[PDB]
């Protein structure tokens, strides 16, 4: 297998590297190191081809070096687009065919801290004929990447029916999350209910009653 | 010009088989070089198989003995057979063409193999009423995915698809939702396309 | 070398076409015309043309057939 650090963490403008650590089965035995950049909710692009060489598109900022062993990715004057998963990929000989790297989450510092778009739907008239209840809150364009979702019935706390997503990369480098609440209609009505979300010590309240 | 579109992804159960389709277009697989690449949820790649112009094939040793690739040079195809299927396969199989040095050049949009005990679930659909934001809620369904469009897609620009959230009845739930002008809405159609294709699901939701 | 190694029966040897051969020489398991022999038995095994490190890196998946 070849190795490839968690993260990195670069400022805008500056340059980084991310290492590419073989074996003497793959690039120590000389094999050319190919490069791949994956955006969310996306397939990967060849972003660098053995071991320097760019393709038809990719900017001259993105390049590529070998050194025995180990390779490399540098971009010079990082921009807040390139914030995407990338990945390294040679030939391992034990194994007989393609081998990919762990991949390397590329985090652009300076990010400007954005507060979460809060949208609370009530049950349909639909599902509560069905005699079911489901209360929507949908969560996004968020930045760092970390929320703390709290559901109250009449200033009580509810916790049973909670359902919460991990949250989600978007395209313009901000978040998105989303809570569900199941409830039975008898207790849907028998209360206000509330949706709050905590990011970064700040508190988004949205509300449902017809 | 040059697409490369997969198909055959849905649910198999632990022990079971699948074929994994991939027609191709804007060039000739029989010249190239193809191969299967692999990603589960939230994780890393991996190198599934390879056929060569001349035939010959390669395998990863995680899938050697149970996989088989082949291609179909009058039909342009290429395939993936998969036998005795573990929930460690659970990932998107995207169909790729090798440009110089087994390096991917072309991608496909993925299919999602998922393996797992349980059975395939229809969602139930259920409007979200109302800049104002309304949407659909595509409730208690099984394995992913389900695709959701609106007015036929006719609205594409503010569309927000939510990641589905994994409930601990082992079923998923979904909601799309659009931002629309808040006071403009008596004068606008809004109807969500939810398909489900491993229930044979497929329905047309008019939102107020 | 191209009517060469095509008398040495390389031209499409284990589905490797002499484009391959002809771009893999351009860039005791044998018991040692002998290069070809030996080149024949290194392809044979689980590695295929991959053996030759520079085939991988400068003739796998390009217009071989413009070396012929």
């Amino acid at each position: 297998v070849l190795t490839q650090p968690p993260s990195v963490s670069g400022a805008p403008g500056q340059r980084v590297s991310i290492s590419c650590t073989g074996r003497s089965s793959n690039i120590g035995a000389g094999y050319d190191v190919h490069w791949y950049q994956q955006l969310p909710g996306k397939a990967p692009k060849l972003l660098i081809y053995g071991n320097t060489n760019r393709p038809s598109g990719v900017p001259v900022r993105f390049s590529g070096s070998k050194s025995g062993t180990s390779a490399s990715l540098a971009i010079t004057g990082l921009q807040a687009e390139d914030e995407a998963d990338y990945y390294c990929q040679s030939y391992d000989s034990s194994l007989s065919g393609s081998v990919f790297g762990g991949g390397t989450k590329l985090t652009v510092l300076g990010q400007p801290k954005a507060a979460p778009s809060v949208t609370l739907f009530p049950p349909s008239s639909e599902e509560l004929q069905a005699n079911k209840a489901t209360l929507v809150c949908l969560i996004s364009d968020f930045y760092p990447g970390a929320v703390t979702v709290a559901w109250k019935a009449d200033s009580s706390p509810v916790k049973a029916g909670v359902e919460t997503t991990t949250p989600s990369k978007q395209s313009n480098n901000k978040y998105a999350a989303s809570s569900y609440l199941s409830l039975t209609p008898e207790q849907w009505k028998s209360h206000s209910y509330s949706c709050q979300v905590t990011h970064e010590g700040s508190t988004v309240e949205k509300t449902v009653a017809t | 010009q040059v697409q490369l579109v997969e198909s055959g992804g849905g649910l198999v159960q632990p022990g079971g088989s699948l074929r994994l389709s991939c027609a191709a277009s804007g060039f000739t697989v029989s010249s190239n070089y193809m191969s299967w690449v692999r990603q589960a949820p939230g994780k890393g790649l991996e190198w599934v198989s390879v056929i060569y112009s001349g035939g010959s094939t390669y395998y990863a040793d995680s899938v050697k003995g149970r996989f088989t690739i082949s291609r179909d040079n009058s039909k342009n195809t290429l395939y993936l057979q998969m036998n005795s299927l573990r929930a460690e396969d659970t990932a998107v199989y995207y169909c790729a063409r090798e440009g110089p040095g087994d390096s991917i050049d072309y991608w496909g949009k993925g299919t999602l193999v998922t393996v797992s005990s349980a059975s395939t679930k229809g969602p139930s659909v259920f409007p979200l009423a109302p800049t104002a934001a309304l949407g659909c809620l595509v409730k208690d369904y099984f394995p992913e995915p389900v695709t959701v469009s609106w007015n036929s897609g006719a609205l594409t620009s503010g569309v927000h698809t939510f990641p589905a959230v994994l409930q601990s009845s082992g079923l998923y739930s979904l909601s799309s939702v659009v931002t629309v002008p808040s006071s403009s809405l008596g004068t606008q159609t809004y109807i969500c396309n939810v398909n489900h294709k491993p229930s044979n699901t497929k329905v047309d939701k008019r939102v107020e | 070398l191209a009517a060469a190694m095509k008398r040495h029966g390389l031209d499409n040897y284990r589905g490797y076409s002499l484009g391959n051969w002809v771009c893999a020489a351009k860039f005791n398991l044998c018991n040692i015309t002998a290069s070809v022999n030996c080149a024949k038995k290194i392809v044979s095994d689980g590695n295929g043309m991959n053996a030759w490190v520079a085939w991988r890196n400068r003739c796998k998946g390009t217009d071989v057939q413009a070396w012929i």
